[PDB]
């Protein structure tokens, strides 16, 4: 239903090993569709999705110019934040920047983000109204400069009016990829821990999008209190994985059932082994 | 696409 | 199982000669590791991954090759380089070593100083007789001893043991022991041992009553 | 600062003798200075194509390294990561059914 | 290649009605979204206005209610009506097309 | 410092059970990427890998000995055990425990133990039957070779010294030869000038400690 377009920018400051490394990755939903690495072979924004390879060369020139502007501004940002926090030049520091827009079912603007972090902790971010900033102790001066430059309003213009339109263009271009919902493929794995206890695992393989719920039920209530669960792991082919395992007291497996909830499931599956 | 003009901190 | 064969079973090189061992794998192996085992010691890691010198390994060694054929190379041999080198693989878990390439110091030819020893009286009174031949300080280990009992051919009653290459002059030493019963011994006289060698122009025979 | 969380797994359920992709999903770490090697019997695999460095909501990075590999009965595959927070490299063996 | 033949600036009196202009040539897909900026001498660059292909308008709080961003798809032109120019508005303006990542050449606006 | 030290029986009878232990220090087998493996070397032949145990108690065996081999670990006491059931004479070898560490490149058998030699035979411990090897009466115009025959002893460990360690300059001690009877035979030989045969004294000292039999035999020219 809801879609989202995000850009993640990472600048890490090599104190004595060249100019800072810059990585910029764009995501629509869970699919990464563009990339840029300042240490890569080509200083060009490279496509990472098939449906965007058909964008015109002028599009790629624009993306490359804007990502180089981001890289230069992030270099100056590292230089400025080191001075703001009175840190020594020899230290290596990282700057992370994320912005993007969300879109509802009826394909309208739904939410707009622009967050900024220094050394992995929050520095400054745009509030949900796209008109004000949330700032840290030494990020107050950055907020003041950003309000003087009226960057909040340009950010609102980008997120609400052109981020949404570009997200819709990407959705229409990737109709067979982004708008798909790969249903989970599921297994139950039985392994023996001892003669009096065994582990029962509920697999969920190759599903898209990444959101999913695995709940174990003892012929009744949920069993999240003694369940082993892993994070949705990226399969690598564009889909995702997850499993959830409990311990059966060696013979009461039929009492245990895993419930997998997903958008691609017409009725949530209920495996029993 | 990306943001056009992003301001320095 | 990936069985590894090393082309030179025995390899002689003088200090200064470039030495090249070669290990051939029956199936492709991602890496080949080389171990050096000087006799009387545990094997030592030498080339830890196909090119990389282990800790303390002299810079003269080098590893090479890929796929099913690897090599260990000594750019300039030293006397301390003489040892056995095993090629070992980890790609397939039935880890296999090579049969070993005993690397020995090449030396100019020396002739064996042959000797013969009659069975002793205190050994004779114990019911057995062992006549021992000896080959002293000859370089090429390719010597071989023929035992003559009463000018008659004897082939299957001798056991032969060779010392390691000498650390002083890189020359071997071999002994052949013929074991006979008291009755089988006293029924022959004029025992003899004739040895042939790559450094001996003609076979040399030492005999006794 | 933050220590990585590693998951070593295959793209598809492992059947010996059939080609597969060995993933090593290193997530949740900070800073981004990391070294990740996919090992076969302790020997580094080449062509460990990984993914582009991104981060989650809490600014913690996540990186996916993946090779193509053929599972076998007794060959063991592991992922060796190294990070600032790790005193020594931490090796997570690939469990065929986990 | 693309170029922004922005013009229409100059010296205006306080409370004037200056009307900036900006057009693109060489690339025939720039009309997707275009915005205006400005940079007073000695000051950092500042957002002014932006307009999308459909005509959605966005302004900074300083220029809200007195400036006007306008576009016409047929002629590729984008304009900026500038009613009531206070003397703070003396700056070199920059028309930038968001699709191409390209900045204008800096039409100058000075107000007494 | 990293140290590995094997231990176990020196002699076993055929069809018995071998129980080797490798007590190590300087590293922890609970460390990730750590392992200890068992390799044996038959006499002087090539190395053979037997078993391997991991930091997570995963065991890999040699398929040719999988049914006989059993490997286990005790990381609390820093020990690794190997069990070979129904040993045969082919299990006579020097057994090594080698550490494997995946943390840093080059940990494949980076450290080895000194090795525990194991002899599997039905024979029983016996002291050597030291005999002399008198030089020939027809002495040459050069050096003459003395010697002593060290016959019918078990197990293999034996050391022969001349004049209780005073003639180590040119003495050749040959490796033990496993005779058809199961006992070992060894011969030490020294070479001395002919003009020093009858005037000088020469004695051979053996130190077969597995049978606690010290013997010092006098060597004299043959009558």
């Amino acid at each position: 239903g809801s879609h989202s377009m995000r850009y993640f920018f990472t600048s890490v400051s090599r104190p004595g090993r060249g100019e800072p490394r810059f990585i910029a990755v764009g995501y629509v939903d869970d699919t990464q569709f563009v990339r840029f690495d300042s240490d890569a072979a080509s200083q060009r924004m490279e496509p990472r999705a098939p449906w965007i390879e058909q964008e015109g060369p002028e599009y790629w020139d624009g993306e490359t110019r804007k990502v180089k502007a981001h890289s230069q501004t992030h270099r100056v940002d590292l230089g400025t934040l080191r001075g703001y926090y009175n840190q020594s030049e020899a230290g290596s520091h990282t700057v992370q920047r994320m912005y993007g827009c969300d879109v509802g079912s009826d394909w309208r603007f739904l939410r707009g983000y622009h967050q900024y972090a220094y050394d992995g902790k929050d520095y400054i971010a745009l509030k949900e109204d796209l008109r004000s900033w949330t700032a840290a102790d030494a990020a107050q001066t950055t907020k003041h400069k950003w309000e003087a430059a009226h960057v909040a309003e340009q950010l609102r213009a980008y997120l609400e009016g052109t981020c949404v339109e570009w997200l819709r263009r990407y959705l229409e271009n990737g109709k067979e990829t982004l708008q798909r919902t790969d249903a989970p493929k599921t297994h139950m794995t039985h392994h023996a821990v001892s003669d009096h206890e065994a582990t029962l695992r509920c697999w969920a393989l190759s599903f898209y999008p990444a959101e999913i719920t695995l709940t174990w039920q003892r012929d009744g209530e949920d069993q999240t209190q003694d369940t082993e669960l892993v994070e949705t792991r990226p399969a690598g082919d564009g889909t995702f994985q997850k499993w959830a395992a409990v311990v059966v007291p060696s013979g009461q497996e039929q009492r245990y059932t895993c419930h997998v909830q997903h958008e691609g499931l017409p009725k949530p599956l209920t495996l029993r082994w | 696409s990306l943001l056009m003009w992003i301001t320095q901190c | 199982q990936i069985v590894l064969t090393q082309s030179p079973a025995i390899m002689s090189a003088s200090p200064g000669e470039k030495v090249t061992i070669t290990c051939s794998a029956s199936s492709s192996v991602s890496y080949m590791h080389w171990f050096q085992q000087k006799p009387g010691t545990s094997p030592k890691l030498w080339i830890y991954s196909t090119s990389n010198l282990a800790s303390g390994v002299p810079a003269r060694f080098s590893g090479s090759g890929s796929g099913t054929s690897y090599s260990l190379t000594i750019s300039r041999m030293e006397a301390e380089d003489a040892a056995t080198y095993y090629c070992h693989q980890r790609s397939s878990y039935p880890l296999t070593f090579g049969a070993g390439t005993k690397l020995e110091i090449k030396r100019t030819v020396a002739a064996p100083s042959v000797f013969i020893f009659p069975p002793s009286d205190e050994q004779l009174k114990s019911g057995t007789a062992s006549v021992v031949c000896l080959l002293n300080n000859f370089y090429p280990r390719e010597a071989k001893v023929q035992w003559k009992v009463d000018n008659a051919l004897q082939s299957g009653n001798s056991q032969e043991s060779v010392t390691e290459q000498d650390s002083k002059d890189s020359t071997y030493s071999l002994s052949s022991t013929l074991t006979l019963s008291k009755a089988d011994y006293e029924k022959h006289k004029v025992y003899a041992c004739e040895v042939t060698h790559q450094g001996l122009s003609s076979p040399v025979t030492k005999s006794f009553n | 600062q933050r220590t990585p969380k590693i998951q070593v797994y295959s793209r598809h359920p492992a059947e010996n003798g059939k080609s597969n992709f060995l993933n090593c999903y290193v997530s949740g770490f900070h800073p981004s200075d990391i070294e990740v090697d996919l090992l076969k019997n302790g020997e580094r695999i080449e062509k460990v194509e990984h993914s582009d460095l991104s981060f989650s909501k809490d600014w913690s990075f996540y990186l996916l390294y993946y090779t193509e590999f053929t599972p076998t009965e007794k060959d063991e595959y592991a992922c060796r990561v190294n990070h600032v927070t790790l005193s020594q490299p931490k090796i997570v063996k690939w469990d065929r059914d986990m | 290649q693309v170029q922004l033949q922005e013009s229409g600036g100059g010296l205006v009196q306080a409370g004037g009605s200056l009307r900036l202009s900006c057009a693109a040539s060489g690339n025939i897909s720039a009309v997707y979204t275009m915005g205006w900026y400005r940079q007073a001498p000695g000051k950092e660059r500042e957002f002014v206005a932006a307009i999308d292909y459909g005509g959605s308008t966005y302004y900074a709080d300083s220029v809200k209610g007195r400036f006007t961003i306008s576009r016409d798809n047929a002629k590729n032109t984008v304009y900026l009506q500038m009613n009531s120019l206070k003397p703070e508005d003396t700056a070199v303006y920059y028309c930038a097309s968001y699709y191409h990542g390209y900045w204008g050449q800096g039409t100058q606006v000075t107000v007494s | 410092q990293v140290t590995l030290k094997e231990s176990g029986p020196g002699i076993l009878q055929p069809s018995q059970t071998l129980s080797l232990t490798c007590s190590f220090s300087g590293f922890s087998l609970s460390t990730s990427g750590m392992g200890v493996s068992w390799i044996r070397q038959p006499s002087g032949k090539g190395l053979e890998w037997l078993a391997h145990i991991y930091w997570d108690d995963d065991k890999r065996y040699n398929p040719s000995l999988k049914s006989r081999l059993t490997i286990s670990k005790d990381t609390s006491s820093n020990q690794v055990f190997l069990k070979i059931t129904s040993v045969d004479t082919a299990d006579t070898a020097t057994y090594y425990c080698a550490r494997v560490y995946y943390g840093y490149d080059g940990g494949f058998f980076d450290y080895w133990g000194q090795g525990t030699t194991l002899t599997v035979s039905s024979a029983s411990t016996k002291g050597p039957s030291v005999f002399p090897l008198a030089p020939s009466s027809k002495t040459s115009g050069g050096t003459a070779a003395l010697g002593c025959l060290v016959k019918d002893y078990f197990p293999e460990p034996v050391t022969v010294s001349w004049n209780s360690g005073a003639l180590t300059s040119g003495v050749h001690t040959f490796p033990a030869v496993l005779q058809s009877s199961g006992l070992y035979s060894l011969s030490s030989v020294v070479t001395v000038p002919s003009s020093s045969l009858g005037t000088q004294t020469y004695i051979c000292n053996v130190n077969h400690k597995p049978s606690n039999t010290k013997v010092d035999k006098k060597v004299e020219p043959k009558s």
